[PDB]
Formats: C-alpha cells, structure tokens, sequence
DNA sequence: CGTCTGCCCGCTATGAGCGTTGCATTTATCAGGGTTCTGGTCCACAGTAT
DNA sequence: ATACTGTGGACCAGAACCCTGATAAATGCAACGCTCATAGCGGGCAGACG
C-alpha cells in the first residue's frame, strides 16, 4: 500500500484503517484486509487493536508515527494502564505489537469480562460541526467510546443507531454525514457529565505512561486515606458514612445506569471489595467514584502521583 | 537531489531531470524473389553470438531475434511467434504463460515490451511482411495502426523484409511511410550484364568463381 | 520506476497560491529569455575527431538526430501554457484546509453507485482547462513535449502529508478504439511509474467499463495528478459501435468533474472527430519565405545543423545554392531534414568524397527516400486536390 | 398459469388470476413405535391405483404419493426425495432436471 | 428477344472478443472437551461482655 | 480478667472462550460456447450479338 492516511488528532485506528479504504475505492472487505494486513484471519476491533506494527511499517517514512505513540495516542490503552500495574502493563505492550488479539484481552484482565455490551456505534452530533468545519472529514473519537460512558465531556448524551461492530467482523465501517444527521434530544444527566469532564483528561496525560502502584501500595493509600479521613471504626470502616457520602455526591440512578448500584444489605459490595485487601484490578469508575467522594478538590493525575509516590 | 535543491534555493537557473528515449530505429529491405534476401542476413547475423552471459549482472543478452509473419495476416499470431522464437532461442518458456487466449492484442504487445528488456534483445527482424494484406481479422487500418504503436514500444530496432508488393502497404500514409523508412530504404535488383558502355565486371567475376 | 525526490516547499508571489503544498514544491517559473535556452541541445564534436578511422567517424555521426535540439519560437508558448495548466488545477485541490478531502468522498460514492454525477458536498470545485496539438507527421509533436516536460520531478514525496505527488503521466490509445485497453494502460504507467502494482488490483477482477471509469478517476486522485496526456488521439476514430462519443465526452467529465487536467496530441485526420462534436494549437512545417524576405529560423535551423560535420574536406560556410535544393527537397518537415544531412554524410564517407554538393543530396534522395516521395510531391505542387488525400494539411 | 410467475418471482403469494381457488385440507398422525402408521396407511391406499390415463387429455394423473424426512433435517433433501419417488412411479427423469442445476431453496 | 457478361447474392469458413459453465477451493455450521479464571464460601482469629 | 460476635483471609467448582474434527453450502477460476466483422467463390438471373 502507497498512501496511508496519518492518523487526525484525537482518532482511533480504526477510522484511520476505514479511510485508508475510501480513499482508493476498494469496496469488498475481504480485498481490504488481503492489502492492508495480507491475511484474512484479523478482526476489527474499536479501542485495544492488535496486529500493530503493520500500520506503523505503513507510516515508517513519516519519522514521528510508531508502535508507541500509535499506543498510547490513538487506542484506548492509557485508561486501562496505570489500574493494572506495572507488571501486566509491559507484558500487554509486548503482545499488541504481534498477532495475539485476544490474548491481549486476556492479559488486560479487567477487559477480559467475556461477553462485552454496547457494541452500538456512538456518535455526538454536536462534535461533528466542528469536525466538518475543521478537518473536511467525520470520524470516531476517543471521547465518544468510553468503556461505560455513554456521554461527551462538554456536549452531553450520545445519539446510538443500530449498527453493531460484531454484526460484521471483517468489515471496517466510516462514519458519513449525510447517513448521520438522526438527532434528538434525550434525557441528560449532569452528574454524570461531571464525571465524564472529570474522568477525561486522563487520556491525554503523559504520567500514565510512566507511572502505575501495585495492589499493596493501593491498599496501604486506601486505608491511610481512610485513617486520615476520621470516620473509620477500629480499623474497619464505619459503612454508613462512607456510603452516605457518595449518595449525597451521586444520585442513586446515576449508579443504576452505570451498572454500579449500591447493594448495603449484601455483604459482597464493590466498595467494600475497594476498602479491603485487593485481589484483583478494579475499573476506572470505582477508582474515579472514590477519589471524588473522597478527595473533592485534586485533579486526577496528582491524585495518582500521590498515590503511587508512597 | 542536490540538483532540485540548488535550483530551488536559486542558485542555479535551470535543471533537466530523466527524459524518455526516443523512437526506435527501422528499416525497409523490399528486392524480388530469388535475389538473396534471407541467405545475406543469415550470413551477416552469423558473426554475433546470439546469448551472450554477462557476469557481474544476471542478464543473457540476446543479441537478434528473427521471426516471420503469418499467412492470415493475422496480429495476434505475430505476437505469438516472438513468444515461440525465444523460448528456441533460450531454454525458457513464454508462450505458455504469456500466451494465453484472455489477453488481447493490446496486452500481448505490452507483455512483449518487458521480457525485450529483461533480456536486452538488439534486433526484431520479421520475414515476408507480403502476407499483411487482405486479413479478414480486421481493415488497413486496424494493422496500419498496430505497425505504429508497435514501433513506439518494444524498443528494439526493427528490419522488415518483403517482396515488390510490400510498397503499397507501408506508402499509404506518412506516418507509416516515415517510419518505414526510419534508416534508409534498400531496393534490389538483378544483376546487370551491361553497365554504361562497358561489359559487367560483377557478372564476370561470380560466372569465372 | 522512477526515483522520488524530497519536497522543499518555495515562496511563490502570487496571491492565489498561498499555502497549497503542491504548487509550492514544484520548481519555479522561468522567464523566456532563459527559456528559449534550456531546451537547446546539442553534440560535443571534440576537434580532435576529425582525424579518426572512417568507422568511427561514421557512428559518430549516427547520433546527429537522437542528441539536436533546436527551440523555436512555438515551443515557448507551449511551454508557457503547459506551465500554467499544471499550476492551476492544484488550487481547488488543497490539502490543508479540507479541499482535497471532498473530493475523494465524493469519488466513493460514484465507484458505489456506478455513476459519475453524484455527489455528497456541493462546495467541493475544480478548475482544470485543456489543450489539444495538431500538426503533420514529423514535424515534433512528442520530442518537443518530452522535452518541456523533462524539467519536472514527476514523484514527489511530502513527509508532514503521506502523499506522493505524481506530477505528469503520459500514455496512447489502442491501435483499436477499445474502451477497456485505455484504463488499462493508464493503470500500466501509473504503477511503471511508481513501482506499485494496480493492474492486478483493478482491471483483473472482471469489472464493468463503468466501474473500471469511476476506479481510474479516484486512483488518479489519491496521488495529486496534475497533468494526464493522451498521445495519438487519431486511434479513436476506429473504435466500436458509437464508442468515439463515450471517451469523447469522458475526457470532459475529468477537466469539469473530478478536475484532472487533460492535453491531446494528434494528426489532422483527428480533426473529424472533434468537428462532428478544448483549446485549439496547429502546427505546420517552416515556410521558407512568409515576409518576402527570408526567414530567419530557417537560416538559423540550416546554420547551426551545419556546424556538425565530421568530414575532413568540410565546406567552409553554407553557400545558397545548397540551402535552396534542400529545402526543395525536404519542403521543411523535420524528420526529412536532419535524415537528409545524416544519410548525405554517411554516402560521402563510404564513396570517398569527403564533401557535400547539390548534387550528391539529390542524388541520396533519390536513391534512399523512395517511399516519401509522392507526399513530397504533393506538398511541392501546392493543389489543394492532392492534399485532399493524406499529407496532412488542415484546410 | 399462476405457478409460472411463482417460479419466475421467487414469491409464493403471487398470483395472475383471482378467480384460482384451493379447497384442500390437511391432516397429522401421531402414535407410539409398533402401533402400525406405516402398513396401515400402504393397506388404505392400496385400493387407488395411483397413475392413471386420460385419453380425451393427455394428462397423468397421481392419486397418491409417499417420501419421508431425510435424517439429517436438510432442507435440499426433502426437495429431492419428492422428484426420486415422483420418478420411481412414472419411469420419467426429474431429478436430473432440477436437482442438478444450481438452484436456491 | 436468350444465354454470356456483368451483377447480385445467399452462403460459407475464419478469427478476436465477450458471456456462460463445471470443478475445486474456501467458508460456514455444529458438537465435544478442556483448562484456567474468577466468583462466592467457610474457617480461624482478634476484640469485646460475665 | 476470659467466652461470644464480627471479620480477614485462604479457597474450590461452575463456567466461558479456544482448539479439534467432520459435514454441508457459497465463490473463483480455468475452460468452452455465442456473436460480429471481413473476405470470397460460384451459381442463378437482368441486359447483350446472333
Ligand atoms: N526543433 C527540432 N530540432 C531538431 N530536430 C527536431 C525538432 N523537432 C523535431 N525534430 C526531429 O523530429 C524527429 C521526431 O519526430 P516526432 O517528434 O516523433 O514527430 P511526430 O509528431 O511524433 O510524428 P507522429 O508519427 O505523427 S507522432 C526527430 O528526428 C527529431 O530530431
Ligand atoms: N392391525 C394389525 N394387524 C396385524 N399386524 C399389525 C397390525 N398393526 C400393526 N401390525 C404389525 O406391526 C408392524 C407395523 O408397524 P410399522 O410398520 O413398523 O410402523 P410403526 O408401528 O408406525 O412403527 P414406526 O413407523 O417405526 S414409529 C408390522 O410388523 C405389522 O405386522
Ligand atoms: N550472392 C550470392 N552468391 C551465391 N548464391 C546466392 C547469392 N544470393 C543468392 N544465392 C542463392 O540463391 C538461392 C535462393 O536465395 P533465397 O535465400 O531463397 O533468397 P529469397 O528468400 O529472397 O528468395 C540460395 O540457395 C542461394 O544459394
Ligand atoms: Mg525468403
Ligand atoms: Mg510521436
Ligand atoms: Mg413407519
Ligand atoms: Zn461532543
């Protein structure tokens, strides 16, 4: 291949790979996949791709693009790195530079949840004027397909339509304006767009490259933040205050939505699980939703570099 | 590279990048059956070895190549002949993988462009061009047109050989006229028993030998 | 195929070529002063080779036609227009400000619904122009266009884009005047070009002749082509069932749509063509008098040729009864007047008579130009009946 | 005349003529292994004589035919057990003109 | 004006290009197993009541 | 001071995706037939010398 687009600012490979098709007219999927990648066996994948190397072989006489800043720039990779730790990190990077799709998956174990949900694709509609009046071009943004988010950090709501990005594995879809204009206003909450602006500058953070603590300094920063703090038992939680403060920071159908209700009766809760010793990576939300009840006036990459440095 | 940059920058005021070579080189030998005309090139053409091996390169240069045309007058089987021919020439073979019936006049003599300069052939020589006319495979001008774009490819200079009726086909135009006779036109006659007032010395000296 | 070289980006002066990248790594505009003098070729003639062995001196002097160059006063404005052609169909194709990008989803839509009038954007324009050469057989039509066209890179490649821009392209039609052997060619150069490989990407998978018209209008633009020419245009008169009016308005579908400017070269045959239905340059051979007094290119033409001459007994200066039998002979068409003096040389080596006559030019004619005669013939009687056939002189 | 343009469209609700009525009907059997759903069903119809000519016509008619599933629940199958039985019991050849050309269900 | 001289003319054989066909290959479907993964579960220990 | 409530922590088994094998169904390519232009011979029929 002669002429691969250089990625726009703030653009998943995935639209990149779906405009290096558009712009020379090759229409069938499969010739697609024979001349970007040589084999018919890959699978298009929004936010985590594999097969990497091959796209950076593509951009090598442009000197800036290669595998890492394709890495940590244009994939969903930085919201995933710091939470898993130093150890996974490394051994990620390695596997998305070959042929191990979901190896990678695996590896990144907060990821491998098996089944997936909301495959529909995204899109905001007030981004797209600026889009068209900037660049000429529509395409996906890493703002829009957050894990669990269905909203944009200065917009408000997503506008879905059904179209599944599992309905054809082979196929990489472009976005089109004239297909595109279907919007309606929706229920919006602000609660949870403050926590999208909250949560966004994360992904255009150099710290995250860097920097990431490991379970027990997780657990030694949880529990000398709760001593810290003043409502703590004798070395255990008080569960009443704790909870009190993160219904009176956030609604109880803003957790409802997010799939992240509060279960008080049940000994099995996810901030209880937070609070004691930790077995297992936790997501991005529960991390966020902590540190905003607890700490209501840092920034979230100082609040890392605190947490990492002791 | 350095040129491009001084002529940009101003020191220099002009600049000539790659160029493409021009036409090739042609000609016309016509003379009467019985004079000779097969019998002088095969005594000519035998003092050129025809494969010469180069060794620092990995080319085996074929220094001539002759073939003769078809009694259909047909185009698409002069294009297989060249095909035929060097596969004799050579110990490969061509015209059963550039010789398929998919391909049209228009690829096989594009298809012929590139082994010609794989191996740098020298010569196309093409025997009896009498047999051109009246081909139901198309007019005059559909092979008035091929001659032409034939010679603005291959390349390799070409001879054409034919008898005195050959002249009312390549004098129909003069653009087929101008590149029949691209380095001079040979004609041939019978030698002479007479010349000016004197008795032959020719005619003398090949009956006495 | 073709050596790339790295873009350094210019300062033009005019206003309307402010910041479009392809205009700017181009090299620039010469004045014609100086471009009446960057064409001019010639061969070297070390003096010391006049005292070598009569076989060399006889393949030296076979060179004479391949390595003479001579401008005239046409040539210029040829140039001039081929240069402005070429930088003027990039300002509605810039690549920064999101020009470039509307064209080529406009073209993926017309490869998806097999027809070149749709459209998604309406503010995306082309500016292209057009050109069409006429003149007759041999009087430097393509080696006074692969001249001009030689003082350009071809392929270019910019590094803050990922493009590679391919200058100018240069093809034929068929020997018949078939529909699905010209995109092929196109796709032939293009990828002898470049080194790529897309006549088994398209044109191998049995597309319609539609589908392969709107594949060969979206590869030309994924590379900024800015120039396309189409040599030997005549070709098309033999084509099939009403197949001359389809490419015909083809050629006008890519100056006014998509935006690629086009130039055509051909005889005066091609002419009929174009009548039954571009700007319009005619050529025609030196006239040996058109003021009443001699032409100067005619005399500066004869004069320079004969300072090329390789023979020991060498004339000492043009006399005018030489120059008058060659223009009779030759009536100014410029293959038959560099042959003529090449042929004369070559005979006065071998016969022994190391000079040049009247004499010994008729005789050469005569002997080794046989099938040019009736052409000559007819252009020396001046009646425009035996012009009527062949010859090539417009009416 | 209204099974042509069935065959020619693909839909098998089309029609030409209004007029066309079906007055058949449609019946199912179900029993145990050993209860007789096989040899009871050939003694009932063996009194019909199946094939039978008409002279004032030229057709054939069949008063009855019998298949059965195939075992891999194919769909291409049932569809050719029908044209074997048709052409075992008339001595014709069907399956050779449709079951061999490259047809869709 | 009719058979021979020109004329007509239906017919016949040939080749290059385009449209159609059968076989082998690829692609898809389904059942079985399995092997680590993680998700909830019970046991022993620290601190509190008689 | 010592016996009971709560809790931290170590931990097995349901289970989800990957690998393997056998059979059925959807394409792609090499081969074959249809169609159109071009050239010509010989016989049968409109106007000739007799
Ligand atoms: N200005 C000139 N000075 C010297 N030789 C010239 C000049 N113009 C043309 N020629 C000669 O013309 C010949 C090239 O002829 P062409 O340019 O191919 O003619 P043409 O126009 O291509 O003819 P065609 O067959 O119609 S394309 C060479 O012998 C050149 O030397
Ligand atoms: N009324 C009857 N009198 C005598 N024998 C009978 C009678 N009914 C059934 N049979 C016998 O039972 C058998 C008939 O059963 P089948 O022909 O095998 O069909 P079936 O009972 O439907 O079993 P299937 O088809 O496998 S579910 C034969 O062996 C008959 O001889
Ligand atoms: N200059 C010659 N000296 C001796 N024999 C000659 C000469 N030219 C021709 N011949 C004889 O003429 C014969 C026929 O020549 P040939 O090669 O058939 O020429 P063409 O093919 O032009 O007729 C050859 O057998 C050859 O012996
Ligand atoms: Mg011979
Ligand atoms: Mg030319
Ligand atoms: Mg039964
Ligand atoms: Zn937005």
């Amino acid at each position: 291949m002669r002429n691969f687009p250089v990625p726009y600012s703030n653009e998943l490979i995935y639209s990149t790979i779906a405009r290096a098709g558009v712009y020379q007219g090759i229409v069938s999927p499969k010739q697609l996949l024979d001349e970007v990648y040589g084999n018919r066996k890959v699978v298009a994948t929004l936010g985590l791709p594999s097969h990497l190397g091959v796209i950076a072989r593509h951009l090598h006489q442009t000197g800036r693009y290669a595998v890492q800043q394709l890495i940590y720039e244009h994939t969903l990779f930085p919201l995933y790195a710091p939470f898993v730790g130093k150890e996974r990190r490394d051994e990620a990077i390695r596997l998305m530079e070959y042929q191990a799709q979901g190896a990678v998956h695996l590896m990144l174990g907060v990821a491998a949840s098996r089944v997936k949900s909301d495959n529909r694709f995204r899109y905001c509609p007030d981004c797209v004027a600026l889009q068209l009046n900037r660049y000429g071009e529509a395409f996906w943004q890493r703002d829009w397909y957050l894990p669990a988010l269905p909203y944009c950090p200065k917009h408000g709501a997503l506008v879905f339509f059904d179209r599944a990005v599992d309905d054809h594995r082979h196929q990489f879809w472009a976005l089109g304006h004239t297909e595109l204009l279907s919007d309606y206003p929706k229920d919006s909450l602000s609660q949870l767009t403050a926590l999208a602006a909250y949560i966004a500058p994360l992904l255009d953070a150099p710290r995250a490259q860097e920097l990431s603590p490991s379970l027990e300094q997780w657990t030694l920063f949880y529990q000398r933040l709760a001593q810290d703090l003043g409502l703590t038992k004798s070395k255990h939680i008080r569960h009443d205050l704790v909870a009190e403060r993160v219904r009176q920071t956030f609604s109880d159908e803003a957790l409802e939505k997010l799939d992240l209700k509060l279960a008080e009766n049940k000994d099995t809760c996810w901030l209880k699980s937070i609070f004691r010793k930790h077995r297992k990576a936790f997501s991005y939300l529960q991390h966020s939703i902590v540190w905003q009840a607890l700490l209501p006036k840092l920034t979230v990459i100082e609040a890392l570099q605190q947490a990492s440095a002791l | 590279q350095n040129g491009y940059e001084r002529v940009q920058t101003g020191e220099l005021e002009t600049f000539r990048f790659e160029e493409a070579r021009s036409t090739a080189q042609s000609l016309l030998l016509i003379g009467c059956s019985g004079s000779g005309k097969t019998t002088s090139l095969h005594r000519i053409l035998a003092t050129y070895p025809q494969v010469i091996y180069h060794r620092e390169l990995n080319v085996e240069q074929v220094v001539y190549l002759k073939i003769d045309c078809s009694h259909n007058g047909s185009l698409k089987e002069i294009c297989l002949n060249f095909f035929r021919a060097l596969d004799r020439a050579l110990g490969s073979n061509y015209e059963r993988r550039y010789g398929l019936k998919r391909h049209g006049i228009e690829t096989m003599l594009a298809l012929m462009s590139q082994i010609a300069n794989a191996h740098a052939l020298g010569l196309l020589v093409i025997d009896e061009i009498q047999h051109l006319s009246r081909s139901r495979s198309g007019g005059s001008q559909e092979m008035l047109n091929f001659f032409v774009t034939m010679v603005n490819i291959i390349g390799v200079p070409v001879m054409l050989i034919g008898t005195p009726k050959a002249r009312e086909i390549f004098e129909a135009d003069l653009r087929s006229a101008r590149r029949g006779a691209g380095f001079g036109a040979i004609f041939w006659d019978p030698i002479q028993q007479t010349q000016r007032g004197k008795p032959n010395q020719e005619w003398i000296a090949f009956t006495d030998n | 195929g073709a050596t790339r070289i790295q873009a350094v980006y210019r300062d033009t002066g005019v206003e309307a070529y402010r910041d479009n990248p392809f205009i700017e790594a181009l090299p620039p505009l010469q004045e014609s002063v100086n471009s009446a003098a960057s064409l001019k070729s010639s061969l070297q003639l070390t003096s010391s080779d006049l005292q070598k062995s009569r076989v060399i001196r006889a393949h030296t002097i076979c060179r004479i036609p391949d390595d003479y160059f001579q401008p005239l006063g046409t040539h210029l404005l040829l140039s001039e227009r081929i240069s402005v052609m070429i930088r003027g169909g990039y300002v509605g194709r810039n690549p920064k400000t999101g020009d470039l990008q509307k064209h080529l989803q406009n073209g993926y839509e017309r490869v998806q619904t097999g027809e070149l009038e749709t459209f998604r954007f309406e503010e995306a324009r082309s500016t292209a122009q057009s050109l069409l050469l006429i003149g007759c057989s041999g009087s430097g039509k393509t080696t006074s266009l692969h001249r001009i066209l030689a003082t350009y890179p071809q392929v270019i490649y910019h590094r803050e884009l990922n493009v590679e821009q391919v200058v100018y392209l240069k093809i034929d039609c068929s020997h018949n005047g078939s529909l699905k052997e010209i995109c092929l060619n196109f796709f032939r150069a293009l990828d002898r070009a470049l080194g790529s490989n897309y006549e088994r990407r398209y044109g191998l998978k049995r597309h319609g002749i539609e589908t392969m018209l709107a594949l060969m209008s979206q590869i030309a633009n994924a590379h900024a082509l800015g120039l396309l020419v189409i040599d030997e245009i005549q070709h098309l008169s033999r084509s099939r069932s009403g197949g001359s009016q389809e490419m015909l308005n083809f050629f006008v579908t890519m100056v006014n749509i998509i935006g690629v400017p086009v130039m055509l070269i051909g005889t005066p045959k091609a002419r009929e063509i174009f009548e039954a239905d571009f700007g319009a340059i005619f050529w025609d051979p030196i006239q040996q008098t058109q003021r009443g007094k001699p032409n100067q290119e005619w005399i500066a033409f004869t004069d320079n040729l004969w300072q090329l001459q390789l023979l020991q007994r060498k004339d000492a200066l043009l006399s005018d009864e030489v120059r008058d039998v060659w223009y009779e002979l030759s009536q100014g068409v410029m293959d038959i007047v560099v042959k003529l003096f090449v042929l004369a040389q070559l005979r006065a080596l071998a016969l022994g008579n190391e000079r040049i006559t009247a004499g010994l030019l008729r005789q050469v004619y005569q002997d080794e130009l046989k099938p040019v005669h009736p052409m000559l013939e007819a252009l020396r009687s001046g009646i425009p009946e035996r012009i009527a056939r062949y010859s090539d002189l417009v009416v």
